[PDB]
């Protein structure tokens, strides 16, 4: 099934980069119907600008230059029932720095009930130059080198501790 | 003078043969439903010729007496009943035509009286049901109390629908549900999940949900199932757990509740089933067994060239070696029938009818020749003989003659049973059956025809006059008591465990208390207690320098430290818990995904270290002459190729992919250290070459059924569903394929579909009797049959409808018959082990067998110094009042009216009688706190050397505390779950009933002794639900979504797994769970699909995987609860002679 | 026939209230746009019949001159009632008074006939 996973906060620079926006029904046998709506902010700016709006199935993209002909869809395809609003950026810049925000205007469709919600996503991502690896992954490596050598560690110990006191228990005789 | 010849007319053969003949006839005529017109004559001769058979025998008894000596004989009075009725109804009657002509029914228990031999079995009955007396208080005791727990834990719970949010015209709730009355109406409000007639269930915790976007969970309107499936009342919850208790749909009411509640609540399922339904059940088994045996074992304690012809012939037939040859014939005939499917080629058509001519001349020239020269009188003496002779008859039958014709050739196979010793015990049992308790078949057959006839003459005029209740196309349903023969399916569909899904509709058409009591006395009378007598009997019938050595030495002193040992236990717990965690949500908490990857390489270095270890402390000679250490290298191996692979790189492909799912199989190293779980192994072990072989009998007795099953329904289960409804056409357009695929490419969405378990093959056959021979997804399969016409011709509706038989006759044989002696040979083979191991237990480890030694220590024969008096007078009388037997009784009716108390609670109770009993209930607590203190300020310094006096003191404290807690949550918090939980504390005082109640306290003290076989039992079953769980979380996530398979219920975390795999624990709903994997190859799916929010694609599972997954995990249950099952019969015999 | 009873003579006084009594019994539930309920009238018993009191989606009193504005529903049909009242009875009031319910999706339709006698 569907699950909603939080955006990568971190892109670099001269790459490519997918901004996750995950947005699934609370049952999905519900035939809804949703398009979604992009607006961000550069770093230090007071604004939300719109970007680019995928309504039914066409994309088209704002008049905004920070992101004209760097930027294509990486969603659902051809569902009328999205349920997935991730976009793709090529060749990220240092302008892809700052508060995006995805909107998805959800219209459901019941027997003679037609509901009309909308979730709002929020992603901050921050561009550099080299990929961090991040501190989770590098301590996580790092214990596992610890854990390693310490758990050899103390098996050497006992063995050379019982090895010694079983042999002046051999020579005993 | 005439009294001499009413005498000698009455005790005479064909008297009594000739009254047998008229109540058979009798028999015959009462199945009619609609007698004509020329019948009442006829049956005017009935009741005349009853009542000259009364008036013969009163004119041979009484002599104007007052008829002593024929009324002192109580088998008279039916006869008696029989006549005046019918004289009453014959002349003028009231209105109550149906329910005074339904009264003529016991012109069948007659025969009962006719048929000598017949009196003495139900005598049997009548007997072991007078046993079976304190199990029937001990159930309907626990029923009540999980009643009670299910009823302040869920009260209205199951009314929680997913109401509108925008409604319209000012309305509101009240002001709409005081107007709607009609489904479609309801449907404009409410969720209704495409479907169902019971609008969907949701719930306000964050797990059970889940109203979908617009709708908001309200408590308003009907429980599900016409309003029968609820926990408002004492009554429905009783009801609900006697379907609980005898696992009658149970998994549906499990999903509701877990649906309405909360996914929590899997632990009241979970202790309701594996303590009330299958103890309970099992001690029905154990109560009846005994009551059976004990009673069973004080029971029984040219003519020169003719002749030279036949020399020639009887030489060349070579007794000794023929025989082999034809076994081996008969045995590739039995192959060579089993290949036939619907999808064939003419070649294999044509190659079948050849190899099967050509093995029937064989056979028929082999017979003919041994017949002529063994004397055909010397060859008709015996029975193989006349069997052969018979089977070459049918045969040649199909020289130059419809399947039945051919499918009497399938019973070839039973001329193994000369040289098969377990297809002998086979034969000796289904003959038997025919034979010495023919009595106890025919017992069987009488109350099923009984019970069907009364069923019909009560209800199936209500289902005619109007199905408009049960239905919505205003016809029969399938199951209905309007017929005989369906009034007989109905009684044989309760037989089996099935009573509720057909008594809600029964109910709604022709009342509650009518179907509760036929449902009930056909439900008791058949399961608790026949149904259980023919299991009874087959368990009695099958009862009767050299530093490299002082290296070595350091090694193994290590090795076999505890403290290592513990450390890789530890370890081993820690390595399966992580993989709980790789669900479909671990896209997400990315830093646990990180952590576990490196951990797995952290664990599979301390693995191989450990084994390298083991193989420097072991040598190589005690390594792998050792089947747990085999196991654990295998594993190790496997582990050390999928991290070298992951390591190297260039390792995603194929194989070594699958290789890692077999991840799933690492809590397989727990095995070798809980010996737990190694003793239940050892048993299983110990028992599995008697399993083999009568699993050998069993699958070629089922391949017989599944070769007549095949030639019955092979490829008669496609159907043009309409896919939008999953609606059947109608038959009347579209009568076949050709039709089908002309309306396909005329419209859109038609789809002519396969049943997905059917018998177009051999495999799907054994698949399909696997089913019904569980009763768990049979009716599909049942329905299908008895709708099919032909190979490609849309099915009309029970168009066959005798196709019932055949399922009735393989239930009957192939699932009760061989599912029955499976039991009786596991547990004479548990017997024997038990015997073998020096008379001890085969599943407690040594620890716990001291722990149950000294657990049945309590069960003294010495009554204990009461306590000494106190020399104060004042407290002495108090002393005197409190310990007298009155004291007592007054208790136990206090608490009896406590329990009476909390029974008349229920939903939408007035303001005022929530309040009245709150204060009865205040009143309850108080004197039962100043009797036990009054008591305890008599006996200070004794009372707490009593376990029953502590439960009361520790009940008393936990229900003053649950009561001011509520007060305290009044004041202070808001929380209604916990509110209900703490208020679940209640329920000790009514469980101190069992203090005083000896013929339930015995059977308590059972079920303790038998607990730890059953915590052994049950850590392995854990563990193997734990290792399907991990296999379902990867194989069977993402799979389609239907039938068992759903939101709440699925393989996508390891708690809906684990729910998923309990609910199949006890079989339930596997049919359900397997039948979204079954499908692939779309329009059944689509193979590769999105699935946002992760890498996989397509929405199926390998149909190959989910067969042997769902029908392994169901085989291993099966053993296991033959496993626990004897632990509850050995307990109980311990308990009962000791 | 549809289990329509009724008290096949109903003998008032002249001048007292006069309920005609009938039950209707069929299976299901009563539907409004489905439950129609129609009373007739006849002097004698081969005398044309005089709609005076239908239901149809509501009670519709047809006002009859014969009986002024004396006629009343008396009934809750979702009940299986569909009795009517005629206040301060006549003598002109004897004669032949029939109801008719028609209840989908029963196909059948009950009737039910009441003799009025008028006494002095
Ligand atoms: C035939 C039958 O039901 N004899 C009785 C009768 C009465 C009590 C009784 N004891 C019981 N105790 C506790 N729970 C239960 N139930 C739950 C399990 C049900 O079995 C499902 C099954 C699955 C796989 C199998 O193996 C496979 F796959 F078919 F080969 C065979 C069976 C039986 C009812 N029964 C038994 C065993
Ligand atoms: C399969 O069933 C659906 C409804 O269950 C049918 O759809 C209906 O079609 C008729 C004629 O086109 C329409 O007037 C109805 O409004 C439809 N109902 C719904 C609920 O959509 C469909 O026609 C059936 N299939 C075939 C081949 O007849
Ligand atoms: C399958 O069912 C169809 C539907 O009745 C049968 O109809 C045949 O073909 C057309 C249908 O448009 C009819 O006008 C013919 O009269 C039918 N044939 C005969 C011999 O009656 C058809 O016969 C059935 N069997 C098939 C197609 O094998
Ligand atoms: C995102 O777009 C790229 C090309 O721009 C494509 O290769 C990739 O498959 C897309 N991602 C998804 C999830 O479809
Ligand atoms: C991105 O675009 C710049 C020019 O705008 C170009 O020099 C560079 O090579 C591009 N890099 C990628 C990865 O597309
Ligand atoms: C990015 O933004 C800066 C100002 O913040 C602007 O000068 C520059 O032209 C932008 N980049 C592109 C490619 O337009
Ligand atoms: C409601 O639906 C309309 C289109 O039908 C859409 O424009 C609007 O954004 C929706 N509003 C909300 C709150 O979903
Ligand atoms: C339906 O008929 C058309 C021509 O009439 C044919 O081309 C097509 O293959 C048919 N479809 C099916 C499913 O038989």
């Amino acid at each position: 099934g569907c699950v909603e996973v939080d955006s990568e906060t971190e892109a670099v620079y001269g790459m490519t980069f997918k901004i996750l926006c995950i947005s699934c029904k609370r049952r999905s046998e519900t035939n809804a119907e949703t398009f979604t709506e992009w607006t961000f902010r550069q770093k230090g700016t007071e604004e939300f600008v719109k970007i680019l709006r995928y309504e039914n199935e066409v994309l088209q993209l704002e008049e905004d230059e920070r992101f004209e002909g760097r930027v294509v869809w990486n969603g659902s395809r051809g569902t009328k029932d999205l349920q997935d609003l991730s976009i793709f950026i090529t060749n990220v810049t240092y302008n892809h720095s700052g508060d995006y925000e995805c909107h998805v205007y959800r219209l459901l469709f019941f027997e003679n009930y037609e509901h009309n919600t909308s979730v709002v996503k929020k992603i901050h991502i921050e561009v550099v130059d080299k990929a961090n690896r991040d501190m989770a992954s590098i301590v996580s490596e790092i214990m596992m080198y610890v854990l390693i050598v310490v758990l050899t560690i103390w098996l050497v110990a006992e063995m050379i501790y019982c090895y010694k006191k079983i042999a002046a228990a051999t020579e005993t005789a | 003078p005439l009294r001499r010849i009413s005498i000698k007319i009455l005790v005479h053969s064909l008297f009594s043969m000739l009254i047998m003949c008229t109540i058979l006839t009798n028999c015959i005529f009462m199945t009619m439903n609609n007698p004509p017109d020329w019948t009442k004559n006829v049956e005017y001769t009935f009741t005349g010729i009853y009542t000259f058979e009364s008036l013969v025998k009163i004119l041979a008894r009484g002599f104007c007496v007052g008829e002593f000596t024929f009324l002192r004989d109580p088998w008279n009075w039916l006869d008696f009943v029989v006549i005046v009725f019918a004289y009453l109804t014959e002349f003028v009657n009231l209105g109550n035509v149906s329910a005074l002509r339904t009264f003529r029914v016991l012109r069948a228990l007659k025969t009962i009286s006719v048929i000598p031999g017949l009196k003495t079995i139900v005598g049997a009955l009548i007997q072991s049901v007078k046993k079976l007396s304190d199990v029937m208080i001990l159930t309907v005791f626990c029923l009540s109390v999980f009643a009670l727990i299910g009823l302040q834990l869920f009260m209205g719970n199951l009314k929680h629908k997913c109401f509108r949010n925008s409604l319209e015209n000012n309305e509101t709730l009240e002001s709409i549900m005081n107007t709607l009355e009609s489904e479609e109406d309801f449907r404009k409000y409410f969720y209704y999940l495409e479907g169902s007639k019971d609008a969907l269930l949701c719930g306000f915790s964050t797990d059970s949900g889940q109203c979908p976007e617009g709708y908001t969970c309200v408590k308003i309107g009907r429980n599900p199932d016409y309003g029968y499936t609820s926990f408002d009342t004492f009554s429905w919850a009783f009801l609900a757990l006697f379907r609980l208790m005898t696992q009658d749909y149970w998994e549906n009411l499990y999903q509701q509740t877990l649906r309405a509640a909360g996914k929590t609540y899997m632990i009241f399922f979970v202790v309701v089933i594996f303590l009330g339904s299958f103890y309970l059940i099992n001690l029905i088994l154990a109560v009846v067994a005994m009551a059976y045996e004990e009673q069973n074992q004080a029971n029984i304690e040219c003519s020169p060239y003719w002749i030279k012809f036949k020399k020639c012939i009887y030489f060349i037939v070579m007794d000794p070696f023929v025989d082999l040859a034809i076994t081996i014939c008969i045995v590739l005939n039995t192959l060579f029938m089993a290949m036939e499917h619907h999808p064939m080629t003419e070649e294999f058509k044509n190659v079948l009818a050849i190899g099967n001519l050509v093995f029937t001349g064989i056979f028929a020239a082999e017979m003919v020749l041994k017949l002529i020269a063994m004397d055909p009188y010397e060859y008709f003496q015996v029975g193989w003989n006349i069997f052969d002779s018979l089977i070459v008859t049918l045969s040649l039958v199909e020289l130059f003659l419809l399947s039945v014709l051919r499918s009497f050739r399938l019973l070839r196979v039973f001329k193994l049973a000369k040289s098969w010793p377990t297809l002998n015990m086979l034969i000796k049992i289904i003959g038997n059956s025919v034979g010495a308790l023919g009595n106890l078949t025919l017992v069987l057959a009488i109350i099923v025809f009984i019970f069907a006839v009364v069923g019909m003459q009560l209800f199936g005029k209500s289902y005619k006059e109007c199905v408009c209740k049960i239905n919505d196309d205003c016809t029969l349903p399938r199951w209905h008591m309007n017929d005989f023969f369906h009034s007989f399916l109905i009684v044989f569909r309760v037989l089996c465990g099935e009573w509720i899904e057909t008594m809600w509709d029964c109910m709604e058409v022709a009342g509650q208390a009518m179907c509760l009591i036929v449902y009930m006395m056909v439900m008791v009378i058949g399961n608790l207690v026949v149904l259980n007598l023919f299991l009874a009997l087959l368990l009695s019938s099958f009862s009767s320098g050299k530093i490299w050595w002082n290296i070595r030495k350091t090694c193994y002193k290590i090795v076999e430290h505890s403290w290592f040992e513990s450390f890789i236990v530890l370890m081993i717990l820690l390595s399966s818990g992580a993989l709980a965690f790789e669900d479909i949500y671990i896209e997400r908490k990315k830093t646990i995904k990180i952590i576990l990857e490196y951990a797995d390489k952290i664990f599979t270095y301390i693995f191989i270290l450990e084994m390298l270890l083991k193989w420097i402390a072991y040598g190589y000679k005690t390594y792998f002459t050792n089947a747990w250490c085999w196991l654990d290298f295998l594993i190790v191996d496997v582990s050390l190729v999928t991290l070298v692979a992951n390591t190297l790189g260039y390792s995603d492909l194929g194989p070594i992919k699958s290789l890692r799912t077999l991840r799933a199989l690492r809590p397989l190293r727990a095995l070798s250290r809980f010996e737990g779980m190694r003793v239940v192994v050892n048993a299983l072990i110990g028992a599995i070459p008697s399993i083999m072989n009568v699993l050998l009998v069993c699958l070629i007795f089922w391949l017989i059924f599944s070769i007549m099953g095949v030639n019955l329904f092979a490829g008669k289960f496609y159907e043009c569903i309409n896919t939008t409804d999953g609606s059947r056409f109608p038959a009347s357009q579209v009568p076949n394929r050709s039709e089908c695929f002309a309306l396909m490419n005329v419209s859109q969405n038609v789809r002519w579909k396969n049943l997905k378990v059917n018998f177009d093959n051999v495999g799907l056959g054994y698949l399909s009797l696997l089913q019904v021979a569980t009763f768990k997804g049979w009716t599909i399969i049942m329905y299908a049959a008895v709708d099919s016409v032909n190979v490609d011709k849309q099915p009309k509706y029970e168009y066959s409808l005798y196709m019932y038989i055949y399922f009735v006759v393989f239930i009957i044989f192939g699932s009760f018959f061989t599912l029955n002696l499976f039991i009786g040979v596991i547990i004479d083979n548990f017997n024997q082990q038990k015997k073998k191991l020096g008379g001890q237990d085969i599943f407690m480890t040594e620890e716990q067998k001291k722990y149950y030694n000294a657990m049945k220590k309590l069960g003294s024969k010495k009554p204990q110094k009461p306590i000494p008096r106190p020399g104060n007078k004042i407290q002495g009388c108090i002393f005197d009042l409190v310990t007298n037997q009155a004291f007592d009784i007054s208790i136990m009716v206090l608490i009896c009216l406590n329990m009476v108390t909390m029974m008349v609670e229920k939903e939408g109770q007035s303001q005022h009688m929530t309040e009245v009993l709150y204060w009865i209930n205040v009143v309850f607590i108080i004197l039962f706190t100043g009797e036990c203190v009054l008591k305890l300020i008599s006996l200070r310094h004794y009372y707490f050397t009593v376990g029953w006096n502590i439960f009361d003191f520790v009940v008393v404290i936990i229900s003053i505390v649950g009561m001011f807690l509520a007060d305290l949550i009044e004041t202070y918090f808001v929380s209604p779950t916990l509110f209900r939980v703490i208020r679940l504390a209640r329920i000790g005082r009514i469980l101190r009933l069992v203090k005083g109640a000896k013929g339930i306290r015995t059977l308590l003290f059972a079920l303790m002794m038998s607990l730890p076989a059953l915590f052994n039992i049950g850590l392995l079953l854990f563990l193997v639900m734990f290792i399907y769980a991990i296999f379902g979380m990867s194989n069977f996530a993402y799979v389609k979504k239907e039938d068992g398979i759903n939101d709440m219920f699925n393989f996508e975390t390891f708690g809906n797994s684990m729910i998923c795999l309990f609910q199949i624990t006890t079989s339930a709903g596997w049919d359900g769970l397997l039948a979204p994997i079954l499908n692939s190859k779309p329009p059944d799916c689509d193979p590769k699909k999105v699935h946002p929010g992760s890498s996989v694609e397509g929405d199926c599972g390998n149909p190959s995987v989910g067969i042997f997954y769902f029908v392994s995990y169901i085989i291993i249950s099966f053993l296991v609860v033959v496993n626990m099952y004897i632990a509850v019969i050995l307990e109980n015999f311990s308990v009962a002679t000791e | 026939s549809m289990e329509v009873t009724v008290p096949a003579t109903l003998n008032v006084l002249n001048g007292s209230d006069a309920r005609l009594p009938c039950t209707f019994n069929s299976c299901y539930t009563v539907n409004h746009k489905q439950f129609s309920l129609n009373w007739t009238y006849q002097e004698c018993n081969n005398c044309s019949e005089e709609m005076f009191l239908q239901f149809r989606m509501k009670i519709i009193n047809l006002k009859l001159e014969r009986f002024q504005d004396r006629v009343e529903f008396s009934g809750n049909p979702s009940k299986y009632d569909v009795s009517v009242m005629l206040r301060n009875v006549q003598p002109e009031d004897e004669g032949i008074y029939n109801c008719y319910i028609m209840n989908p999706p029963d196909r059948h339709r009950g009737h039910g006939k009441i003799h009025l006698q008028v006494l002095m």
